[PDB]
């Protein structure tokens, strides 16, 4: 033929049959023992996600939601995205005293379910109403943003203490149970109002810690509601939203190492 | 720790370079030796 | 347009001197005229040789960067340009990648270059060396006048004059000669002095005596002669232009680097092209497309492999500088090794080119004296009176003398004033008995009558030494039955005996069997003539017979010959042994040329030609069937009527062969003949005349020095110190480097798999891309390099002299057996070590395996900075982006921990670690310095933006351990199976 015989041909085939079968029959033995050495409930590594992220809901193009007030199929793909977060904070998913529990309608402090271990049930994670999310179709004019703080096992979020001076000074310093979010763009050019639990303008301490997906499913994390209601129209605005705590942190190349980068326009 | 297990999200990296730097150095140097038994 | 150069000369010495005139326009007495050779100097044009259209080193460099790799490279270099171009117009991209990537890769084909073009180097001057032979001026008689002129300003007809110490200017008509002898080395290789004169003395114009031919000199004497032939229509000036002309050709190294490429440029672009449209299929934009296509030219070309190859020939080249052995292009390195076939000039090459006194005749006994340069025989008598009373003569009746502060180089080396045989008997004096200027301090010489082409003898009167004697004794030395009819007695162990026909009769015998051996035999005797005929005053007379030269007493015989370099005898067996085949060609009489075949074994004892057989059974030589003469001898005018197909007959009808008394182009017919049949072929020599020959041979081998300027040019190496053991060693060392080349091409095409599959998966799979291509470029161009090149220092497996010559027809650098070894099995276990390192890294940080399949789509979204691991958790861009190049770090580092073995393994094709052991220090260098490098690309701070290079977790290092063990353990049985059954097998499919 090319290379060979028929009979070499075969005896070329029989090899690489037996001995491909043999290293996948290996690769295999090595992902088993891999698997062996790692737990169900919590990864072996989390210095990687560590300081949490913040993501929002408007799906942005390139971290920017630009659109027209004037024209209906101009924001219609932002409520796209922002309609498959909230529809999951529904009432109807959230029924009976299993999984779910009723946790205090104020910000409270943290809630220790035991240990990541399944010697108990489905860890009973706190209820959230999207009702809490007060004006927010969504916001046609001027844009209703939905934060969120990335979820970490075993992650309390701890807030700063009123000991010295702060960005928001003093203001609502619901100190001792509250993860504050300030936004932020100079270039003052727009109205911030914020909505959450109790009416804080942060994450409530009592939906931590998280137990994870395999002790803790159809868990809900806490969201934060902001509306710029800005007076300005027709310009790009770089609004900076950040989260505070002895936990947060940031990187000048992560830009959403707890920080949001939201450029809207609603150019109409 | 509880509340306070802050030492389960962070890695020394400075220290690991540190000793990955030491450990690269020193295995230039044992080559050299070996390759300099007659040049 | 050279075959016209490969014929044998016509010429016109049949021609009277009158005759001659006519032809040329010319006077005899008077010379041309002033006007009438600036005629004929703008009609003919210069005396001058033109060198040949030169190809610019431009050129030659830019050839190179278009051949398969560099192509590919191209491609790829551009087709980052390419995606670059598309993303700046359409999506602002502030990234480098493909900007810097493409810059990066057209470098990589620039300094690729470089070394393609150092390794295909060509140095070559011939023709520059030709026109060194013509002398800036000339002696021409014009108008009856003698003037100087610009040698290039002579012209076909004019008068010539030539004395003692010039350079022939140009092919003459001798007319006139007085005592002229000339150095017709150039066109034989003999230096012996050839006399000139106007008589026609041979039909063949290059062994007539009226004939004096330019790049040859005038040795002695005076003559005058006619212009015949001017600059490139010279008989020499005609081999300038075939030597410098001959086309150049492509080397069997070179020729197999070619193979290997195409192949991997095959599989290169069948994959490439294969997967270009296996991913559009899968609904994947052009705007990757030609992204993942990048990767795949960077995946299967091995960017580092054409310079290790460079630098382990250069290394291979730095061994035999240091052995006295100059490579003058890197590519000759490996032809010695490849050689089949050597033909071998003698004169200056086997021989030492010194007449040497190879025997004696004395006491009815042959005696062997020690012809070798260090002197490496022994004695063969030093207690005989006879021998006293001839060595005596030798020194006595010789004319010869040491030039002046000799006294530092040893005897035999150093130059003498006198013709070939009185230098030969005055070194063999010396050496045996001391100072020959002693010898003849003692006897003072009254008389001498010197060699006479009449008397065919010399004769001197000498003082004897001896103070109760201090008479005089008369010595002689000539043709040996000249001397034979002068003598009455014979020494014979110190009491002269009458001559009787007994000893008579031995005395031809010893002459006869001396002669055959090739040897020029001369005759020696003496009288002490009786003291009341001969005062203490009295005079003797020179001119006329003033004394007795007859019933003279014979002392003994002493021949000699150029004999063969000590080396030679032992180097050419073990060619020989190692299955190359040894033909002489030379310029030389047949005579000598057979005797000297003998004695270095070109011919091999009991061996006959068709002569031989014919005059041992007394029958004509037609009746000899000359199938059963495996030994032959061509003379050169025999040659001159044989078609090429007669020639590939003698060629491939005898094992032995001899072509004598050949000329320049018939030594090329030669190598071209050898060549035709499909050899290698290897020329040896030292004059011009074997430079025609040196260049065609695809390796031509020149002696350093004995050697001419001319034949050093022509090439490709050179013995520096005249050391023909060094082709043997040549040989050796051209075996060894061809098969380290296989061990080091294999170790770098093994790495190309586990760069390869993790872009294939990437595609099939939609996993997180586990390797980058900068990555891939950090292995080929840094980490596998010093390894790659070690493999050059690795000593032979088993004795490689005793094997075959390679067929290169059959025997490839780079087979089947050796891509299913490097990519069907050593590449594809170091491929899944890769892969688990990567799953490995991913599974501890969150990503378990089976949530990885079809996950890109998420991960590569700059836009989810949330996207979900198996435990729940919620990574940004960044963030899972700095763990997916720290899967790039580990999966380097783990090509880089299966390469050790992989590197071990690649040490030998054959043989066990256990039995080859670990004695190469530059590889263990590389094992060292190859985790050196690694090490610091990973935890060197700042490498992570340059290069996406991570810190890795010391578990991250040992990921990789148990598949580079097994590996080491695979390759060790697999080799134990080849060795414990030569059958064929594990042989036939992966024997490298
Ligand atoms: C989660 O809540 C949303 C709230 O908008 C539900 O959307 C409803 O969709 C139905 C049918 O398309 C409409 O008739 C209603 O007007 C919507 N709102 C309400 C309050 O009922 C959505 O269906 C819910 N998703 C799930 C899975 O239950
Ligand atoms: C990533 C995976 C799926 C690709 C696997 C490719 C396999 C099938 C390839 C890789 C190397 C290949 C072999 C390389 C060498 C030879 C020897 C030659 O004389 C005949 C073909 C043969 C035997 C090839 C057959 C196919 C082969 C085994
Ligand atoms: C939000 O909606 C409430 C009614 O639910 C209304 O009273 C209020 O004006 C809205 N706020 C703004 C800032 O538009
Ligand atoms: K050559
Ligand atoms: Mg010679
Ligand atoms: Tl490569
Ligand atoms: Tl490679």
């Amino acid at each position: 033929f090319l290379g060979r015989t028929g009979s070499s041909w075969f005896k070329i085939f029989l090899f690489y049959l037996i001995f491909y079968g043999c290293l996948a029959g290996i690769f295999i033995g090595t992902i088993q023992v891999l698997l062996l050495t790692l737990s169900d409930f919590e990864p072996k590594y989390q210095d990687r996600v560590a300081p949490p992220g913040l993501s929002h809901a408007p799906y942005a193009i390139k971290t920017e939601i630009s659109f027209s007030i004037s024209n209906p199929k101009s924001y219609e793909s932002f409520v796209k995205s922002m309609h498959k977060l909230m529809d999951l904070y529904n009432e109807s998913s959230q029924a009976g005293n299993s999984p779910f529990e009723d946790c205090s309608d104020t910000p409270a402090d943290y809630i220790k379910r035991g240990d990541l271990d399944d010697s108990q049930g489905q860890k009973k994670a706190c209820r959230f109403s999207r009702m809490w999310l007060k004006n927010c179709g969504y916001a046609e004019g001027k844009p209703c943003v939905v934060a969120k703080l990335n979820r970490i096992i075993g992650f309390y979020p701890k807030p700063l203490k009123n000991t010295t001076d702060l960005p928001e000074e003093l203001q609502a310093n619901y100190n001792q149970y509250v993860l504050p979010l300030r936004c932020a763009a100079r270039e003052k050019i727009g109205s911030i109002e914020y909505f959450g639990l109790g009416g804080y303008a942060g994450f409530p301490l009592q939906y931590y810690p998280y137990y994870g997906k395999r002790l803790q499913k159809k868990y809900l994390q806490p969201l934060l509601a902001i509306q710029f209601t800005n007076l300005t129209q027709n310009m790009e605005l770089r609004i900076e939203c950040k989260v505070y705590g002895e936990n947060i942190d940031y990187s000048e190349k992560d830009r959403f190492r707890g920080r949001f980068e939201v450029k809207i326009e609603v150019k109409s | 720790e509880g509340p306070d297990n802050d030492e389960r999200f962070t890695y020394d990296y400075y220290r690991l370079r540190v000793v990955g730097l030491i450990v690269a150095a020193v295995l230039c140097v044992i080559g050299i030796i070996i390759l300099l038994a007659g040049k | 347009l050279d075959e016209l150069k490969k014929e044998v000369s016509m010429d016109d010495h049949k021609l009277s001197l009158d005759e001659l005139h006519n032809k040329y326009g010319t006077d005899l007495t008077r010379g041309l005229t002033n006007a009438r050779a600036k005629e004929i100097l703008a009609r003919d044009g210069p005396n001058s040789l033109t060198p040949p259209p030169t190809t610019p080193e431009w050129i030659k460099f830019c050839r190179q960067l278009f051949g398969g790799f560099s192509i590919l490279l191209w491609i790829g270099a551009i087709l980052c340009f390419l995606a670059y171009g598309i993303q700046a117009a359409t999506e602002d991209e502030p990234a480098n990648d493909n900007l810097y990537l493409g810059v990066v890769l057209s470098t990589v084909v620039i300094v690729t270059g470089c070394f393609s073009y150092y390794q295909e180097a060509k140095s070559s001057r011939i023709m520059d060396s030709f026109k060194n032979m013509v002398p800036q001026q000339a002696l021409v008689i014009r108008d009856g006048e003698k003037s100087t002129i610009n040698a290039e300003f002579v012209v076909a007809g004019d008068l010539v004059e030539v004395k003692g110490g010039d350079r022939i200017p140009a092919d003459l008509r001798i007319i006139s000669a007085h005592g002229c002898k000339v150095d017709n080395s150039s066109l034989t290789g003999e230096s012996e002095p050839q006399t000139r004169s106007p008589e026609f003395s041979s039909e063949n114009p290059l062994e007539t005596r009226n004939i004096a031919f330019f790049s040859t000199n005038c040795v002695e004497g005076t003559a005058r002669g006619v212009v015949v032939y001017t600059g490139d229509r010279t008989v020499m000036g005609r081999i300038a232009t075939l030597a410098s002309g001959l086309e150049v050709g492509r080397t069997p190294i070179a020729i197999e680097i070619e193979h290997f490429i195409h192949i991997i440029t095959g599989v290169a672009v069948f994959l490439g092209v294969s997967f270009f449209i296996l991913s559009l299929i899968l609904g994947y934009s052009w705007l990757e497309a030609v992204i993942f296509l990048i990767g795949i030219i960077v995946a299967n070309v091995p960017e580092g492999l054409l310079a290790t190859v460079t630098v382990c020939l250069t290394l291979t080249a730095k061994r035999m500088a240091r052995k006295n052995c100059l490579v003058k292009n890197l590519e000759a390195v490996e032809t010695l090794g490849s050689t089949s076939t050597i033909c071998s000039d003698k004169t200056g090459t086997l021989t030492q080119n010194r007449m040497t006194v190879a025997h004696m005749w004395f006491d009815n006994q042959i005696h062997e004296a020690d012809t070798t340069e260090n002197q490496s025989g022994a004695a063969f008598d030093k207690t005989s009176a006879t021998w006293s009373a001839l060595s005596r003569i030798a020194a006595l009746c010789n004319r010869a003398v040491f030039q002046a502060g000799q006294d530092n180089v040893p005897i035999l080396k150093r130059s003498v004033a006198g013709d070939a045989s009185e230098s030969a008997l005055l070194k063999c004096i010396e050496l045996c008995c001391g100072s020959v200027q002693g010898m003849r301090d003692r006897n003072p010489k009254i008389v001498e009558i010197p060699f006479n082409s009449t008397n065919k003898y010399q004769l001197s009167i000498h003082e004897n030494e001896k103070s109760s004697e201090s008479r005089y004794l008369l010595v002689m030395k000539g043709a040996p039955e000249r001397i034979l009819d002068r003598c009455s007695t014979i020494l014979l162990n110190g009491a002269e005996e009458p001559l009787k026909e007994d000893m008579k009769e031995a005395f031809q015998n010893a002459y006869l069997e001396l002669g055959g051996l090739g040897e020029r035999v001369l005759g020696f005797c003496h009288f002490a003539l009786p003291e009341d005929k001969y005062n203490e005053g009295y005079p003797f007379d020179a001119d006329e017979p003033n004394f007795p030269t007859t019933d003279l007493c014979f002392v003994g015989l002493m021949a000699m010959i150029d004999p063969p370099r000590a080396a030679v005898p032992d180097a050419v067996g073990k060619c020989r042994s190692a299955g190359i085949k040894v033909i002489m060609v030379t310029g030389d009489h047949p005579i000598t040329a057979k005797a000297i075949a003998k004695g270095v074994g070109i011919i091999s004892e009991g061996n006959e030609t068709i002569e031989d057989i014919a005059a041992r059974l007394n029958i004509p030589i037609g009746q000899v069937n000359p199938r059963d003469a495996k030994a032959c001898v061509v003379h050169g005018s025999d040659l001159k009527d044989l078609s090429t197909e007669v020639l590939d007959d003698i060629l491939h009808y005898h094992t032995e062969i001899v072509f004598a008394r050949t000329s320049p182009q018939q030594k090329l017919i030669i190598v071209e003949g050898c060549q035709r049949q499909g050899a290698i072929v290897a020329v040896t020599g030292d004059g011009v005349n074997d430079s025609p020959a040196l260049k065609k041979a695809d390796i031509g081998v020149a002696m350093g020095i004995s050697g001419s300027d001319v034949s050093k040019q022509a090439a490709d190496m050179i013995l520096l110190d005249d050391n023909f053991a060094s082709i043997v060693t040549g040989v050796e060392e051209g075996r060894l480097i061809f098969d380290n080349l296989k061990k080091s091409i294999a170790y770098t095409l093994t790495s190309n798999i586990p760069e390869i599959t993790p872009f294939l998966v990437f595609i099939i799979g939609n996993v997180p891309l586990p390797l980058g291509t900068v990555t891939i470029l950090c292995i080929d161009l840094g980490t596998d390099m010093v390894p790659a090149i070690s493999l050059a220092y690795e000593q032979a497996e088993s004795d490689i002299m005793k094997r075959q010559p390679r067929n290169p027809k059959t025997d490839k650098l780079v087979n089947e057996r050796l891509i299913s070894m490097a990519y069907g099995q050593i590449g594809m276990i170091q491929a899944l070590g890769g892969f688990f390192s990567y799953f490995v890294i991913l599974a501890e940080n969150g990503f378990l395996p089976m949530d990885l399949i079809g996950k890109r789509v998420r991960w590569d979204d700059r836009w989810i900075s949330d996207v979900e691991d198996s435990f729940g958790q919620q990574w940004t861009y960044e963030q899972r982006k700095i763990v997916e190049f720290t899967c790039h770090t580990s999966f380097f580092i783990s090509i880089v921990v299966v390469q050790w073995a992989d590197l071990i393994i690649c040490k030998t094709r054959r043989n066990s670690i256990f039995q080859q052991g670990m004695k190469n220090k530059i590889l263990i260098f590389g094992l060292f310095e190859e985790t050196a490098l690694a090490a610091f690309l990973s935890y060197c701070p700042g490498t992570d933006v340059a290069l996406r290079m991570y810190p890795l977790k010391p578990s991250w290092w040992f990921c990789a351990f148990p598949y580079s063990l097994i590996i080491f353990l695979y390759d060790e049985m697999r080799r134990f199976i080849i060795r414990r059954s030569p059958g064929g097998w594990v042989e036939q499919e992966t024997y490298y």
